[PDB]
């Protein structure tokens, strides 16, 4: 089975930049997607196709992918960005076909 | 706008059965794959099954294979998930998602339903 | 000749699973590039469509509801097997250029099927396998595997069926079982799909085009900085319209023309009109007509 590793916690001060790393073996060869989930909500697609944004996501969010690491970078962090961020890929192996990561909780300091 | 909106009960005894229903309004829904993704309380997301735009070629995850049955009624713009032989490991919040092709990225999701 | 990208109907040349090329394929017009349709205009390649250039393509037909899509619209070349398409795909010899993730065609059932790879994988030069892409950018479209054209039609063809002299198997279809020593070869066979018919392979391809003054027989353009312009905005003679238009003799025979105040100019598209095909002596109005290279086995009698 193909697993995606994700650091459980990320602290960042407001105005600074936050970075979340999705770790998978040879992940540079797959399309990486990033969803954001707030408590009491459903996950919302913030990044798809390794670097692109659906309409509605500000230009603060940027995706990248290379080798064994794909990074979601949130510039100009706001207090409203406190949430769980999950990465997701397609993998036609071992029955899951849609591998979500362990998830990263971003908490904003100075608050 | 697109608004995948869910229903369905979610409190049952082990070995029981339930039925989730995700109604679609805002896209065609006849051209998009439909998947079910669950989330255990506090844990992350697990994909469960997907059904094709036409109704044939359904796939499940081995965790759930044999127990649940995903169906769709394109006429009434709906997407059903029948759960049978439930047990505590399934207790989670279940969401419907649309992908628009088998390899894609699960654009808008349902609101969620607890089990 | 100069209006090959002014498309009949809506002009959509994308496959449903692939969206990011909608800014230039949805629709196709004088400007922009489209990897799903541009490849159709390299001369010598796709001669049958280049003959009837002002008739719809396959993706163009499915987005005008003429041709239906199949269950799973894309078959995987990485799954357990991905069987639904492979049986039909192997019998046809095709050649996919690099960087293509998807390739579509008319299946034997009359719907638009496609064979597609997982993200950042490409189709091999025979379109039968997927391999990790060798470049950095994949094409954002689907490569047509058939020289083909389509049109709207209500002519029922459920009584029709493939009949070919001395043929045992043509592609997927098994016309009969043969005992004789067989000759097997890849042949460019013609075919056509009708309202309630499957893919009907043919010995001869006899087509006839009846020209008319219907909307899809014209091409309108306004302000090379040309862009397409919907003919439905031009008022007919003794009618109402939102714009003003001029045209050639054919256009002004039906719609009202003003040489000074016209937003656009409309010509009569050459080679446009209702196309009919002769199947076993009977003339019918097909939904699509095309060629494809498939394995034909023939008896020796």
């Amino acid at each position: 089975s193909y697993e995606l590793t994700q650091p459980p916690s990320v602290s960042v001060a407001p105005g600074k930049t936050a970075r979340i790393t999705c770790g998978g073996n040879n992940i540079g060869s797959k399309s990486v997607h990033w969803y954001q989930q707030k408590p009491g909500q459903a996950p919302v697609l913030v990044v798809y196709d390794d670097s692109d944004r659906p309409s509605g996501i500000p230009e603060r969010f940027s995706g990248s992918n290379s080798g064994n690491t794909a990074t979601l970078t949130i510039s100009r962090v706001e207090a409203g960005d406190e949430a769980d961020y999950y990465c997701q890929v397609w993998d036609s192996s071992s029955d899951h076909l849609y591998v979500f990561g362990t998830g990263t909780k971003v908490t904003v300091l100075g608050q | 706008q697109v608004q995948l909106v869910q229903s369905g009960g979610g409190l049952v005894k082990p070995g029981g059965s339930l039925r989730l229903s995700c109604a679609a309004s805002g896209f065609t829904f006849s051209d998009y794959y439909m998947s079910w993704i669950r989330q255990a309380p506090g844990k992350g997301l697990e994909w469960v099954s997907y059904i094709s735009p036409g109704g044939s070629t359904i796939y499940y995850a081995d965790s759930v294979k044999g127990r649940f049955t995903i169906s769709r009624d394109n006429a009434k713009n709906s997407l059903y998930l029948q759960m049978n032989s439930l047990r505590a490991e399934d207790t989670a919040v279940y969401y419907c998602a649309s992908s628009a092709d088998v390899y894609n990225w699960f654009d808008p999701w349902g609101q969620g339903t607890l089990v | 000749d100069p209006h090959l990208r002014n498309r009949p109907g809506k002009g959509h040349n994308y496959i449903d699973g692939m969206t990011q090329e909608d800014a230039t394929c949805k629709p196709v017009t004088y400007a922009g590039a489209c990897s799903s349709f541009d490849v159709l205009l390299e001369k010598g390649k796709f001669p049958l469509f280049q003959s009837y250039a002002h008739h719809r393509t396959l993706l163009e037909a499915v987005h005008d509801t003429i041709i239906a899509k199949a269950d799973p619209p894309s078959c995987d070349l990485q799954s357990a097997h991905g069987n639904p398409c492979m049986k039909e795909k192997l019998v046809m010899k095709t050649h996919c250029p690099n960087d293509y993730q998807s390739a579509h065609y008319l299946n034997n059932d009359g719907k638009m099927a496609s064979v597609k790879c997982p993200p950042k994988y490409e189709l091999t030069e025979d379109c039968n396998f997927c391999r990790q892409m060798t470049g950095a950018s994949l094409k954002k479209g689907s490569y047509p595997l058939q020289d083909l054209f389509c049109q709207s039609s209500e002519d029922d063809g459920s009584k029709l069926k493939t009949k070919m002299k001395g043929v045992c198997e043509v592609g997927v279809q098994a016309l009969k079982k043969c005992d004789g020593q067989l000759s097997t070869a890849h042949e460019v066979v013609p075919f056509a799909v009708f309202k309630n018919s499957k893919k009907v392979y043919l010995d001869k391809l006899d087509l006839k085009t009846e020209e008319n003054l219907l909307p899809d027989s014209f091409v309108c353009f306004e302000h090379r900085e040309l862009k397409s312009f919907d003919i439905s905005q031009c008022p007919k003679i003794g009618g109402h319209g939102s714009k003003k238009c001029t045209g050639d003799a054919a256009f002004c025979s039906a719609y009202e023309c003003t040489a000074q105040y016209a937003n656009a100019y409309c010509s009569h598209a050459n080679g446009s009109g209702i196309v009919q095909i002769q199947v076993s002596g009977v003339w019918k109005k097909p939904l699509c007509v095309g060629y494809e290279r498939v394995v034909v086995k023939r008896e020796l009698s």
